[PDB]
């Protein structure tokens, strides 16, 4: 199981970016993901949710950050897209891509993170 | 020692097992039945979230099947869509030969997700969750049931006298089977 | 000898069941040919007469107990001996010793 | 909103120490599982502790943990060197529909 | 008084069956050291004696609707039980009630 | 209410179940038996295209299957190895424990390809497909069977006097199952 | 008239088995809230009164021989009704037919 | 025709069918019982080399199962873990339901490897091994079964007169199942 | 020995337009799923509808179909502008030992 | 599931050639194959099918292009390559490999075409 | 500790021949599987016969073998130019705990 | 299945070395693996044996060479790893890794070796 984030840069605060979440290692149309952010010198955050299409159910997004983000996929690219609109401040961090696949023996599901980008606003 | 009802005509007695009453007559197989009937008929409550609390997750109990001939017209069935909140099954897949209950009218589907702290979901008062003419201890994944009853009965003598559409609801659960559950109706 | 204990009675009992023999027409009754899994039952309505409703509802609540202590004990996954227990329990009851006249269990009179 | 934890934790090598995660009826206490991470400065997390001590490929048998009530621990017997690293339990909230809450964070040092 | 009324008769049986009491010879009863599965057969032959031949083919073919019937009613995957009904509905016509000497069914001579 | 049949000595009669005539003996369940007949016994066309009218496939109904103890040796039995013309299965594997029918002179063994518009194949004249010892509605995968029917019982009190090499016919088939059916044998 | 003819004899029986039907303490019997698997089971000691054990012991011995000729006949996976058939033939043995008085099978005094 | 053993008070007759003796009563269902014994009661040896021995492995014949009610406390359980020699399963894995023996002081748990040249595991001298109330005359893998037999029985009418922990040794083993097998115990 | 269709069809966007496929005996008369393609001018032709109106992956929910005797139908609800492509029916001849057949093809236009 | 096709190049009409359909994404021993190909200005074509080696049976060949033509498959390479002999007019057109395979759930079977190749004649 | 086989064998185009590896009590006597493989002079050895007569892929029908006592043989009809190769048997043995033994091997020419 | 080794170069005998198999297309956890060597003008050669993790039971190496070789895996690098210690004489020859791996029916366990390396002593 592999990930790789793209689409770290420096922005000016307003405008928009797009990160994106490309893996390989499992069947990509039957796993759920969250967006998790890592400021510098603090602990571990979440940002967002993103259910499985074939369930259908409503992505869901945090408290302060709902609103301006936007998650999606695409199974034909096998990709996860992050859009984030309108940056102000203190959105300053590490961006990883969280998913909980099986071993093939379904008795349990582990966790695999990415290795994540940067994003700072100035 | 399970009691075994006798009905004698107009009337319906709880057969005493130590005592032998040779008055019933019992001639074939065809006038032993077995009926389930349904729990709402005792007044309980229906509702989906009064009913969910009836119910309760639980490790290291194997489930069990006994079949039943009859049944009663149900009014309410649930049909449960559970996962855990990383993406996983905590309701086993229906085995062979397992149906949904065949004649209720409203069918309360319920989908979301929840902690499922438990290898199988069994009913807390013990009552039997019926199905296509088999009642299990335990709640099968996909599949509509009633909750209810299990009764043996002698029938009478004479065969005579003893013995279509649906609509869905849709639900969305979280901490589902838990002291406090939220829920959103569509 | 039975009073119903409940909150309530539904003193209606709308029923489904099957037909063991129902009078097939023709070729209805060839699998290929025959009726769907969901058209196979026919239905009733039983009123409260005799009162007897009420009492096969609680006569339902006084099994479920034994049943499941039944259930606990044995190691079958799919339990569709239970009547013919019943049967063979019954037959005994009557028939499994010598029958002495003007004993309670035998019912011949010579 | 957040899960506990102490700021830091300290031992001899060799000894055994163990690191708390305190929650809320909510996560813990509705019966949610406890995910162990341990970032080693300068790069990401991993997974190190699963469920009921669960380990999911080349972890020392050094790493166990336990659960009740609504509280939690982590503990680690014979620390070495090596050890120094950012520990954080995570869970499930329900107030927030079943979604990630993370620890603040624990200074593990031998 | 069953009379074929098929387009033709095969009015010899040649059948195979298994033996339930077979008189084993020393080890040969051990599952290890038995015949395999094609092996536990035995085999005979019989003619149309009697004319029963003609009689039990048309049998055969006058029980299957009701047999097809019958199976559409259970939902047992794999039946084999109707020789013990059909053994317990024997039993249950002629001892389940009262014996009155001079009835039909009653085959007490005192 | 399924015909059983007494046989008398030297006379075979259809036990009437209204009257009782208890001058038949049944002192042990080991009098009685069921017993598999082959369809060819009546006179019915055994060759391959004709046989093979008789079998069509059907959706929504579920499988049965019943035991037997005692059959008849059988001329011809068949052996369907089946494919959607894309490349697919539409006959089932078969269950544990179904093998194939033990004793028959020639296997015909179809292959080919078919529209199979159906989950199983049943018999059009309601007949049984017979395996060793388990005769089952619906035809299984690559096992071989006959046509027949089964009949039940009550053997005399005499035990005594009441109860090899093959070769396989290969064929191929387009339009497997339809109104015009192509075949080659080889 | 059974006589052990084993190398040894096991005088003592600490046997284990399940109560058909236990004297439950309120909601014990709820699957939900019952004992585990491993939680149903009672035991019990026997000594060698009569000289019944020696004699049991050897009974199983001289029964297996059968025991497996049956099972290689049988189709069935899993075989839970012999004791059903062992009843139905001590039924049909003694009422299977007419009972002629001062017959060897026929236990009615007139 | 089996066996059975009849009870009377302070003794025990084989019961003899062609006779009929109908001193006895049995008035229910209650009364019939199955008891499984195991063969360390009649003095074989239990040393783990000498119990290997009285296995082998066969191909060919179906596994069977029949089920008992009661047993005997084992002092002796066996648990296997055998891999052919590449790395692949020769004991089939357990079925739904069939659980290890409930009550056996020490369980021998044997690993290893060997030529497992066969499709299942049989008793030489025809023995049963016995799981939790289901007694099968295979070996499945992983589960702790002891070695023993089946007898059935006809109760007194008198109810009430008739009817923890546990330590694992580890072994290693090559050329399992062969005429000389090496073991490594630690 | 071909599928048929109509040259061309068109529609005002937004609403409703069907396209006809007709077969023989031998193709969808026997029994055989029909399979619909859209090719952009340009690029490949991929799949459509297939069998009961089933969509692979990323079909919009406006596009039906249907089978009736010999013929099926394409629907398509809500036309937009990127709706130009040439659209085939496929079914599988026995005349041919099944294999395919390929309908003429449609111009749909906005 | 990917394939690719080559061998497209101009030939005088009476030579020969060897298209190369290479695939992957999929277990290449258990699926049947077809070649069809579309000429310029009209609807689809079918030219041939090859069955699986398991199932053993004879590949078929379309009616006017029975004979020439010789359909093949390769497993230790992944391959099915078709040979034209001796082409005349009118075969000018591109070539696609199509197969069916399942989803892992193998409640059905998608069909997936090929880019295909060019094969002029003059 | 090794596996007999000739040195060389010969023999016409077409025809028959068969190569022999002779084992022990420990390897093929116990009941291991025998493994053929073929090296080409230049590259590395591939499988050719696995246990009963089972090829792996792309491997001509003219390749067979046989296992009796503690022997074995590889039979191969129709010998052609490209047979030139080392044919080497392979099988487990018991006294070096369950693990490889090799045949010399064998020059087969044509 | 493709297995590649490496690591084959001249060593003064007396040294060490490191010889490495690494492969792809299938689970690498639950496989046996064998280190077997060929010397020239001779039949092959059995030199190791290395077990599963999960089954945990210990490797084996043969009877002239135990002792100084030492075999070993790693799984988060699909790799298996063989160490050769104070090289002596007639130690010369290729080296082969050779596994057992189902083809996803388990019926049966088919044999794939590498290619092997090269070592000599002088
Ligand atoms: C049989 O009837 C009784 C009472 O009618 C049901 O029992 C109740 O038990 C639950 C907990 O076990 C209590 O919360 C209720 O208050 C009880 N009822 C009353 C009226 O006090 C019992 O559940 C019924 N049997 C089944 C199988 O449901
Ligand atoms: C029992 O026998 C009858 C007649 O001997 C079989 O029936 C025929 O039914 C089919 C269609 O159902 C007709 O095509 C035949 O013409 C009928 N026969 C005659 C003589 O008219 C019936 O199939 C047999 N039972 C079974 C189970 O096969
Ligand atoms: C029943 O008891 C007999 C003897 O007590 C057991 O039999 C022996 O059979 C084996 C081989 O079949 C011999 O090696 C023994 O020497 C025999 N015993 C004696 C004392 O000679 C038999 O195994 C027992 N039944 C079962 C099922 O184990």
């Amino acid at each position: 199981v592999q990930l790789v984030e793209s689409g770290g840069g420096l922005v000016k605060p307003g405008g928009s970016l797009r990160l994106s979440c490309a893996a390989s290692g499992f069947t990509f149309r039957n796993a759920w993901m969250n967006w998790v952010r890592q400021a510098p010198g603090k602990g571990l955050e979440w940002v967002g949710r993103i259910k499985s299409r074939a369930d259908g159910g409503p992505t869901d997004y945090a408290a302060p950050v709902k609103g301006r983000f936007t998650i999606s996929r695409d199974d034909s690219k096998n990709t996860l897209y992050l859009q984030m609109n309108s940056l102000k401040s203190e959105d300053t961090a590490v961006y990883y891509c969280t998913t909980h696949v099986p071993d093939y023996n379904s008795a349990y599901y582990w966790v695999y993170w990415g290795q994540g980008t940067l994003v700072t606003v100035s | 020692s399970i009691p075994l009802g006798v009905i004698h005509n107009s009337a319906l007695q709880v057969s005493d097992v130590d005592k032998l009453v040779c008055r019933d007559k019992l001639s074939s197989t065809n006038q032993l039945r077995s009926v389930g009937l349904n729990l709402e008929g005792n007044g309980v409550a229906t509702d989906v979230p009064s009913a969910t609390k009836r119910w309760g997750f639980r490790s290291g109990v194997p489930p069990k099947v006994v079949n039943y001939e009859a049944g009663e017209w149900a009014e309410n069935c649930y049909n449960l869509e559970i996962k855990k909140p990383d993406g996983s099954e905590c309701l086993p897949a229906a085995p062979d030969g397992i149906r949904g209950f065949p004649r209720c009218r409203y069918v309360h589907k319920v989908s979301g997700t929840g902690p499922c702290a438990g290898d199988f979901a069994f009913h807390k008062e013990g009552a039997f969750f019926l199905y296509d003419r088999l009642a299990s201890t335990v709640i099968y994944r996909g599949t509509t049931f009633a909750e209810g009853v299990v009764a043996f009965l002698i029938l009478p003598q004479a065969k005579k006298d003893f013995f279509y559409y649906s609509t869905t609801i849709r639900y969305q659960a979280t901490g589902f089977g838990t002291n406090e559950t939220e829920y959103l109706f569509e | 000898a039975i009073v119903n204990a409940q909150p309530k009675c539904n003193p209606n009992l709308h029923y489904w069941t099957t037909q063991d023999e129902g009078a097939a027409i023709g070729l209805a009754w060839i699998p290929y040919f025959g009726p769907a899994a969901e058209g196979i039952y026919i239905e009733g309505l039983m009123h409260n007469q005799d009162g007897l409703i009420c009492g096969l509802r609680q006569l339902a609540n006084e099994t479920t107990q034994a049943l499941q202590l039944f259930l606990r004990a044995t190691t079958e996954l799919r339990t569709f001996s239970i009547l013919n227990r019943k049967a063979i329990d019954f037959l005994l009851q009557r028939w499994g010793g010598t029958c002495h006249i003007l004993g309670p269990d035998c019912c011949i009179e010579p | 909103s957040v899960l506990t934890q102490p700021p830091s934790v300290s031992g001899a090598p060799g000894q055994r120490v163990t690191i708390s995660c305190t929650g809320s009826s909510s996560n813990i206490g509705a019966g949610y599982d406890v995910y162990w991470y341990q970032q080693l400065p300068g790069t990401a997390p991993k997974l190190i502790i699963y469920g009921n001590n669960n380990r999911p490929s080349g972890v020392p048998d050094r790493f166990s943990a336990s659960k009740s009530g609504p509280s939690a621990s982590l503990a680690i017997t014979g620390l070495q060197a090596e050890d120094e690293a950012d520990y954080y339990c995570q869970s499930y909230d329900i107030r927030l529909s079943d979604n990630y809450v993370f620890g603040t964070g624990t200074k593990v040092t031998v």
